[PDB]
């Protein structure tokens, strides 16, 4: 590895022109060329542009490359949401018996998104989990933006601290956030209240979905 | 039409190495120079190294020392075998075929990235219960229902439903990092209300590290 400088990060408006540079040197650069990869988290990284300028099946036109001298530039006109990922660059370097070279990569961030209210599903213990002997309250909440929300577990109407698990919200592919929230209680403790309650807050708004145990 | 296919055990901690492989299919073993690379989040995205069907190879320099990349002709793969891994080593690897060495040059090919932990603490596989179907929440007409994954390491976890025939209407939550330091999550799909107790629903969770496979049913609630 050698050095493909990239900006740390780019940002913009929907709609509007984007671009992510790349400085190299004579020996990258200066004499390969370049292509262009999007990063998602969790995934290969995808093909966006190849031999400086061209785009792979199925890669808006939106997508468009230029090089100039040991520069290379990515712009994406036309902004959306889902825009949101890492940008490397990424060349072939005379050096030893040649070297392939990611950039440092630059996070790109649409702004001025709407905010988006939480959906919550909030699931009982199942009756197998309290045949094992444990219970576990799953609270669910999806399709929220921006990526905070806070979460408050009740037993009846008294607050529940102990046994709670909470996840730090992450964007979704809808490109709105998710998050989850576990409440751990003994099944005697499910069984000897009235209900237990998910209580997720957002953006000054509140949603509470209450489950009980059954009784047949 | 050109498919690469990541198989291998991943992480054997009796030996600390790490080993995959990729299958081509659709193009012939000549077609592409085959590379690894890796990415983690903090780190970026790092070449690995390359191999030619010839056998010849070149590695990023940092590695050279401890990774072996091969080629099987016979069997249309390439391989990764990194030797004296360490939790540093945990990524999202990929296998691709560059096109260095190739006069038409028509973009490369690119397999799938699986993230391969590596970890010094004990492997835990997942419980797996029912979240059993639930309206309350969801548009009118359906239901949601779900599995819960409870109390494995390392991630990853994959759940799909009735064996991938069911796509629609699926949301795997992330998991969440437990205070123990071990993992659950929550897979859930929506589904027609009228299709309950006819139409079966089964989550299909995989977790690799552990070897471990579970199918579960999941049936709405009753007596
Ligand atoms: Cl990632
Ligand atoms: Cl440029
Ligand atoms: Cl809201
Ligand atoms: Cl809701
Ligand atoms: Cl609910
Ligand atoms: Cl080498
Ligand atoms: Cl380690
Ligand atoms: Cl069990």
């Amino acid at each position: 590895q050698s050095v493909l400088t990239q900006p740390p990060s780019a940002s913009g408006t929907p709609g509007q022109r984007v671009t992510i540079s790349c400085s190299g040197s004579r020996s990258n650069l200066g004499r390969n060329t370049v292509n262009w990869y999007q990063q998602l988290p969790g995934v290969a990284p995808k093909l966006l542009i190849y031999s400086n300028s061209r785009r792979p099946s199925g890669v808006p036109d939106r997508f468009s490359g230029s090089k100039s001298d040991t520069s290379a530039s990515l712009a994406i006109s036309g902004l959306q949401s889902e825009d949101e990922a890492d940008y490397y660059c990424a060349a072939w370097d005379d050096s030893l018996n040649g070297l392939y070279v990611f950039g440092t990569g630059t996070s790109v961030t649409v702004l001025g998104q709407p905010k988006a209210a939480p959906s919550v599903t909030l699931f009982p213990p199942s009756s197998e989990e309290l045949q094992a002997n444990k219970a576990t309250l799953v609270c669910l909440i999806s399709d929220f933006y921006p990526g905070a929300v806070t979460v408050a577990w009740k037993a009846d109407s008294s607050p529940v601290k102990a046994g709670v698990e909470t996840t730090t919200p992450s964007k979704q592919s809808n490109n709105k956030y998710a998050a989850s929230s576990y409440l751990s209680l003994t099944p005697e403790q499910w069984k000897s209240h009235r209900s237990y309650s998910c209580q997720v807050t957002h953006e000054g708004s509140t949603v509470e979905k209450t489950v009980a145990p059954t009784e047949c | 039409q050109v498919q690469l296919q990541e198989s291998g055990p991943g992480l054997v901690k009796s030996s600390e190495t790490l080993s995959l492989s990729c299958t081509v299919s659709g193009a012939s073993i000549s077609s592409y120079y085959w590379s690894w690379v890796r990415q983690s989040p903090g780190k970026g995205l790092e070449w690995m190294g390359s191999i030619y069907y010839t056998g010849t190879t070149t590695y990023n320099p940092s590695l050279k020392s401890r990774l072996t990349i091969s080629v099987d002709t016979s069997k249309n793969q390439f391989s990764l075998k990194l030797n004296s891994v360490t939790a540093a080593d945990t990524a999202v690897y990929s296998c691709a075929g560059l096109d260095r060495f190739n006069w038409n040059d028509e973009g490369d090919c690119w397999g799938q990235g699986t993230l391969v932990t590596v970890f010094s603490a004990s492997t835990k596989g997942p419980s797996v219960f029912p979240l059993a179907p639930s309206s309350k929440s969801t548009s009118g007409g359906t239901a949601a229902l779900g599995c819960l994954v409870k109390d494995y390491f390392p991630e990853p976890v994959t759940v799909s439903w009735n064996s991938g025939a069911l796509t629609s209407g699926v949301h795997t939550f992330p998991a969440v990092l437990q205070s123990s330091g071990l993992y659950s999550l929550s897979s859930v799909v929506t589904v027609p209300s009228s299709s309950l107790g006819t139409q079966t629903y089964i989550c299909n969770v995989n977790h690799k590290p552990s070897n471990t496979k579970v199918d579960k049913k999941v049936e709405p609630k009753s007596c």
